[PDB]
RNA sequence: CAAAUAUUCAAAUGAGAACUUUGAAGGCCGAAGAGGAGAAAGGUUCCAUGUGAACGGCACUUGCACAUGGGUAAGCCGAUCCUAAGGGACGGGGUAACCCCGGCAGAUAGCGCACGCGCCCCGAAAGGGAAUCGGGUUAAGAUUUCCCGAGCCGGGAUGUGGCGGUUGACGGCGACGUUAGGAAGUCCGGAGACGCCGGCGGGGGCCUCGGGAAGAGUUAUCUUUUCUGCUUAACGGCCUGCCAACCCUGGAAACGGUUCAGCCGGAGGUAGGGUCCAGUGGCCGGAAGAGCACCGGGUGUCCGGUGCGCCCCCGGCGGCCCAUGAAAAUCCGGAGGACCGCCGUUCACGCCCGGUCGUACUCAUAACCGCAUCAGGUCUCCAAGGUGAACAGCCUCUGGCCAAUGGAACAAUGUAGGCAAGGGAAGUCGGCAAAACGGAUCCGUAACUUCGGGAAAAGGAUUGGCUCUGAGGACCGACUCAGAACUGGUACGGACAAGGGGAAUCCGACUGUUUAAUUAAAACAAAGCAUUGCGAUGGUCCUCGCGGAUGCUGACGCA
RNA sequence: GAAAGAUGGUGAACUAUGCCUGAGCGGGGCGAAGCCAGAGGCUCUGGUGGAGGCUCGAAGCGAUACUGACGUGCAAAU
């Protein structure tokens, strides 16, 4: 809701930062196996139960 | 007029049986009656709740019967208490 | 016809959320929130209203917010007892006191 | 906001240290003198043309004067 | 409608009571007749004994309008 | 089977009494020196209704015996009490309706209510509307008194126990037919969660000893031992007789 | 209170009032209005943001 | 890939347009909406720009997708403070320990000015409650946070002026009035602070009728016409003073006063004269300088009428209860008068300060839950014109929408909706389904009955349009109701809306309840009737134990 | 490869019931007490008034029938 506890807002901010694409230069590193984020979440799917 | 025998009990329609309506009639009448106030001398005492009888104008509130201001035993008790008080002297 | 909305996040028609419709200089209708109707001071022996004092919410009677003439009545038991109650107490106080002297003499 | 009725009481209020500015508003009926003080804005209505001028000239020289 | 058109039995959907309640009619009659009685007690057209008798007859549904009430007052005063 | 309804009431979960709008315990003022040796005058200020209680209560104000303070009491109102009335409590109080007296001061035949069982109980007997106790006899040797309770039982009480003179107000309440399930619903709404009772024969055997069968019937005597375990003790408990005489 | 004391000790300017908020990214943002006789454009030039 | 009526034309953009954008047209939601805003829940879905694929069950140039950035401002709105049902918990008690017990009273852990007094916390963004208004502003905020202007509250210091000293003010017969106008421990009252139902009255907003002026629409004919707008906040001062309540004079039967209803009066009416109370009332300030509408800076922002109208609030009566319908914080007043003099001052003006967290957006036929962009489910506020009894149905204005893959053709069988000569239940287990009835006005209405009903029983007649007529009022007006003439292809509650009736048997008295997702019933409940136990060292019941429920109870009670 | 048995834990966001504190329910029909008047000598007549776990019905709440549609549904109950 609009009415938020601070602790809920702080957690929501971290989850907002975490669902980004991986930087392109990570794939260029010497021994790299990472392809995608594997932890992207869309709000309409996969709700975070807070 | 408007009724030959029901009176105040006609609010109940055809329900509950004739004997029960006749039973409740006397208490429905008596609990909605206006009683004489001995303190001020007016017929202004009305039931506020079961056992509670308040005068409209002088404002006295009196503990009495459930559906009538003075019960029959209340008069008898007062006479017994009065006779005991005098004979005690 | 210019339907209205609540202006705060109270969404329920409670007694503390009562509104009135006003016309603004902008030519529109808005809601203004009113104060709940309050009883004034009451007399404990007659139950009648205490004359001379306005009917406000309790915190609107605060000294910093209300003038002193509005708060008080100039008589013993001013805002507490009505005039009829004060007259009866004065007469009762004097007449019973005389009876105490008469009991002492007799 | 408060209204002032007599001219002299407006004179003392405009002479108050906390008075900041005087605004003169011209209407089709009268001339309004408004002095901005610390807590209130005081308005005096002058229905006479020359009394408005005499008030204009007799204002304290230290107070700012604005035409509206 | 003011001239009276479109007000026949083929145009009425509510009951006569639902259209204009009998209580509203009775309230208007009492206020009209009680005002007239008060207007006659002042100006001394009737005295307080006549007013009290007419007030209880108005409440008793004896006069259906003003013209009936004034006629009764005139006939009542016609005694001597 | 499962726990029967009679057993579940002792947990007091949904069966606790409804007391949210009650005005406080009704009882005498605590026994003290003034009452023990003289009289103390209070004034009745209100006669009020207590939810769940048939009898009206009387609000009474005393002056504290040794503190500069008011003392406000609330007990069951005797019939005939009224606001602005002076009531007197103590050994030397007059035998008048509404006064509180020790039983030693009430002669034989007196009508009393809110009678103490122990000295200082503040009233234990004859408290429901229209009820009263009768003073039967006095024993000066043992200092005991014999009273007759509303159920008819005789009881021996110390002569120092206090009672109010008169009968409880609000009598005649149960002579009026309720006439409606809804009137019964309102009566018990302010008392307890007890009113709509389902017959044990209308249940399944898992829920009640009377339950089951292809006809609604108890199937065994409804009289039950005094020493039966809970869950088994249903019907008529330790009945000396049954039927209508 | 610490914000207006900090801007005074950092830039030698006086704040008339401070409005703060926490952004959806989790950081705190402050709106610092300077008193008249302080020109934010001049202060912005000294800091380097313009 | 078929529920929720529906699209069409021209243009633009683009590789590509039935689906994007603009304009025009035709339609729908119809203001208890498909409109405008909130509480839960979600968490960036909000805004901009861009577009490889995937996804948006057809398509897309397009987005609730994807990528990169941006966006949520408070002394006054909330949380926060208080307590509710309730929860935790010191000591103590129990318990192998985990843990279970709060009234069982334990030197209760402290409060004012040595002296005096002395009967824990959590729990509500719908309960209680310090204080804000109007106008403007963004791509995205502010339905009171930013800007402009104008206020208020709380706290803290400090003057200047006033006010009092018959130490602690005046006036009034009085109700009471005046911006000020002593005081400690102690004590007392009020406000906060309360149900449901029914009339009546008042205020605000809306609707509605008229006049004036401004602009727009129609204009073969008619139309002094149709449409739109013509505004005024918190806060401060003065006035007014409803309905009740109160005061002074006076003394009432030939009783009077009085409401829609009540009801009121020697315990003092009617009457005369006053006090107070509230207002969302009037005027002025705020404030025309704003906003709006026009004309090219300028003009204007005005005058009335009406009401069983609708929504909100208030007032004052009446009714109802074996039902009587929170508490605390907080604030005000009062009784008393110890103590005190150049010291008192609740007065005006003046000075300083005001923390933390929330604030975007959706709130639903796509932002929540139902594995989904699911015809389901999910708490609220506002709410126009016509018809009409009416928030019924049907049509329309504001606002919002044409999103539900599209095109061609009309086979069988379906699904949904109709009609059908003559007969009229012969159909079928069974009139299942359908049809018939239906509004209003007048007439008329049986058996039986617990005398209240049955009853809208049954059975008949009428209803449009037009031109009039009569009656019912206030200090010029509004609806209602009766009557008449004329007149139409006998049609007229012209759509919509809207009982089929009667004669009996069984069961259940009735109203209520129930097997969520095959049984709504004759089952359950119920009032009434009857029985049993119990006087507290008690009955009934819970608990491992300690202890506990009934019980804030006491036989008109509990079980 | 059971249907079961046991030990120790988690749920009253559905539903059941008690409690506290909020919110909500057009317009009509019938017409009980109380009250007024008239006539008669308490009765009859006309009004007034607005009761009721009364009635037709809008919102809401529910779910009788078609044993309708659907029955790899829009839906694990529409
Ligand atoms: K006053
Ligand atoms: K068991
Ligand atoms: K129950
Ligand atoms: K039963
Ligand atoms: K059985
Ligand atoms: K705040
Ligand atoms: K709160
Ligand atoms: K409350
Ligand atoms: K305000
Ligand atoms: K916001
Ligand atoms: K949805
Ligand atoms: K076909
Ligand atoms: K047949
Ligand atoms: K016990
Ligand atoms: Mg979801
Ligand atoms: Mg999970
Ligand atoms: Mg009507
Ligand atoms: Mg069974
Ligand atoms: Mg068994
Ligand atoms: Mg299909
Ligand atoms: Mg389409
Ligand atoms: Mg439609
Ligand atoms: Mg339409
Ligand atoms: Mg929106
Ligand atoms: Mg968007
Ligand atoms: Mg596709
Ligand atoms: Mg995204
Ligand atoms: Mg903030
Ligand atoms: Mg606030
Ligand atoms: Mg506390
Ligand atoms: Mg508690
Ligand atoms: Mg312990
Ligand atoms: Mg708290
Ligand atoms: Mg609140
Ligand atoms: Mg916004
Ligand atoms: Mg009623
Ligand atoms: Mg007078
Ligand atoms: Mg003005
Ligand atoms: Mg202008
Ligand atoms: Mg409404
Ligand atoms: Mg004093
Ligand atoms: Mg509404
Ligand atoms: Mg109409
Ligand atoms: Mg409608
Ligand atoms: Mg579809
Ligand atoms: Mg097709
Ligand atoms: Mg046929
Ligand atoms: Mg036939
Ligand atoms: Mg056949
Ligand atoms: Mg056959
Ligand atoms: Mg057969
Ligand atoms: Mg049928
Ligand atoms: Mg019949
Ligand atoms: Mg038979
Ligand atoms: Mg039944
Ligand atoms: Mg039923
Ligand atoms: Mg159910
Ligand atoms: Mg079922
Ligand atoms: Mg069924
Ligand atoms: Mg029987
Ligand atoms: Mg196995
Ligand atoms: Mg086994
Ligand atoms: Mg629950
Ligand atoms: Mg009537
Ligand atoms: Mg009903
Ligand atoms: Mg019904
Ligand atoms: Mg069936
Ligand atoms: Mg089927
Ligand atoms: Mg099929």
């Amino acid at each position: 809701p609009s009415h938020k506890t601070f602790r809920i807002k702080q957690k929501l901010a971290k989850k907002q930062r975490q669902n980004r694409p991986i930087p392109y230069w990570i794939r260029m590193r010497t021994d790299n196996t990472i392809r995608y984020n594997a932890k992207r979440r869309h709000w309409r799917r996969t709700k975070l139960g807070f | 007029k408007r009724t030959k025998k029901a009176g105040i009990v006609g609010k109940y329609g055809t329900r509950y049986g004739a004997s029960l309506r006749k039973q409740i009639k006397k208490m429905e009448v008596s609990q909605h009656s206006k009683y004489f106030c001995e303190f001020c001398g007016k017929f202004a005492v009305k039931r506020k709740a079961v056992g509670i009888w308040g005068c409209k104008d002088c404002g006295k509130v009196k503990a009495g019967g459930a559906y009538t201001m003075n019960t029959a035993s209340a008069v008898t008790v007062r006479s017994t208490i009065r006779r005991l008080r005098e004979q005690t002297e | 016809v210019q339907r209205l909305t609540y202006r705060k996040r109270h969404s329920y028609a409670t007694k503390s959320n009562q509104t009135r419709v006003v016309k603004t200089p902008g030519g529109k209708l808005v809601y203004q929130y009113t104060k709940k109707r309050a009883s004034g001071p009451k007399c404990p022996v007659t139950g009648k209203k205490i004359q001379g004092i306005p009917h406000l919410r309790p915190t609107e009677y605060k000294r910093s917010r209300l003038s002193r003439n509005r708060r008080t009545v100039n008589r013993p038991y001013g805002g507490v007892l009505s005039g009829p109650a004060v007259r009866e107490r004065i007469i009762r106080a004097f007449l019973v006191e005389e009876q105490k002297i008469v009991k002492k003499v007799l | 906001p408060k209204q002032i009725h007599e001219i002299k009481d407006f004179l003392l209020t405009a002479r108050r240290k906390d008075a900041r500015s005087v605004r003169i508003k011209r209407t089709k009926d009268a001339v309004k003198f408004k002095v901005r003080c610390s807590r209130y804005l005081y308005t005096l209505c002058v229905h006479d043309t020359d009394k408005a001028n005499k008030l204009k000239q007799s204002l304290p020289p230290g107070l700012n004067v604005q035409e509206v | 409608k003011q001239k009276g058109r479109h007000s026949g039995y083929g145009k009425r959907r509510g009951t006569r009571e639902a259209r204009l309640p009998t209580k509203i009619l009775w309230m208007r009659r009492m206020r009209v007749l009680r005002r007239l009685l008060r207007k006659y007690r002042e100006a001394k057209k009737i005295d307080k004994h006549m007013y009290h008798d007419m007030y209880l007859k108005v409440k008793g549904n004896m006069f259906k309008n003003k013209r009936v009430l004034m006629e009764s007052i005139h006939k009542s005063k016609a005694e001597k | 089977g499962r726990v029967i309804r009679a057993q579940r009431k002792g947990a007091g979960s949904v069966f606790k009494s409804h007391t949210h709008h009650r005005k406080g315990p009704a009882r005498f003022r605590s026994l003290d020196f003034g009452e023990r040796n003289g009289y103390l005058k209070g004034v009745v200020t209100d006669v009020i209704h207590d939810p769940g209680r048939g009898a009206p209560l009387a609000k009474v104000t005393f002056r504290h015996p040794f503190r500069y303070k008011h003392q406000k009491e609330l007990f069951v109102a005797a019939e005939g009490m009224y606001t602005g009335q002076f009531v007197y409590c103590g050994r030397r109080a007059t035998l008048s309706v509404g006064n509180v007296l020790p039983l030693r001061s009430v002669p034989e035949g007196g009508v009393i209510c809110n009678v103490e069982h122990h000295v200082g109980d503040r009233g234990v007997f004859a408290r429901a509307s229209g009820d009263y106790a009768i003073v039967i006899s006095h024993n000066p040797d043992n200092g005991t008194s014999r009273i007759k309770l509303p159920s008819g039982a005789k009881k021996i009480v110390p002569s120092s126990c206090r009672a109010m003179i008169g009968q409880v107000a609000g009598g005649g309440r149960t002579e009026k037919p309720m006439l409606k399930a809804g009137n019964a619903y309102h009566k018990y709404r302010v008392k307890r969660n007890s009113w709509p009772k389902v017959r044990g024969v209308a249940m399944n055997p898992v829920e009640h000893p009377h339950g089951g069968g292809n006809h609604q019937h108890i199937g065994h005597a409804s009289t039950v031992r005094r020493d039966a375990p809970p869950g088994q003790k249903v019907g008529l408990i330790a009945a000396r007789r049954t039927g209508r005489l | 209170k610490k914000i207006k004391a900090a801007v005074k000790k950092m830039y030698d300017i006086q704040a008339k009032k401070v409005n703060t908020l926490i952004r959806p990214d989790g950081k705190k943002k402050a709106y610092v209005k300077l008193t008249p006789d302080y020109d934010a454009l001049d202060v912005a030039n000294k800091i380097g943001i313009i």
